[PDB]
């Protein structure tokens, strides 16, 4: 990510996200804790992105 | 005046939309100045 | 009228108006710059046929 917000993002990410392809990210990050199982089944985490 | 020899049929297109200036549709940001690079690629302005 | 059709006609056959694709906008751009990382390019508006 450091080399991202630096490089100006080469729509590389933009494409992979758009096309849905298995991938990962690295660096400093803000976690967010949730409980009510539910959230999980609704597969909420696919949002944000 | 002869009618039929004056009556013609018309080939006209239908409903455009003319655009000028152009460019504008170009969304473009810019890296932060401290990170410049010439055809060189090593970096322009590299004397920290 | 013969002489009138004459006119208006060519006015139709010479509608100096070419099409337009995201691609052409991208292209009215110097072969360079696009290939100058330092600068970010991206599309956002769509194009009607």
């Amino acid at each position: 990510l450091e080399e991202l917000m630096r490089t100006g993002d080469y729509a590389q990410i933009t494409n992979m996200l758009l096309n849905n392809q298995p991938v990962a990210l690295v660096g400093a990050l803000p976690f967010v804790t949730d409980s009510s199982v539910i959230s999980l089944i609704a597969k909420l985490d696919a949002t944000v992105f | 005046f002869d009618f039929r020899n004056s009556m013609h049929m018309l080939t006209s297109n239908l409903t455009f939309t003319v655009y000028s200036d152009l460019l504008a549709f170009v969304s473009a940001d810019t890296v932060e100045p401290i990170n410049a690079v010439a055809f060189d690629n090593m970096r322009i302005m590299n004397e920290l | 009228h013969p002489i009138d059709y004459a006119f208006n006609e060519y006015f139709l056959q010479h509608q100096l108006v070419e099409p337009l694709n995201n691609d052409i906008i991208f292209n009215y751009i110097p072969e360079r710059i696009r290939n100058d990382v330092n600068y970010i390019l991206n599309m956002d508006r769509n194009l009607p046929s």
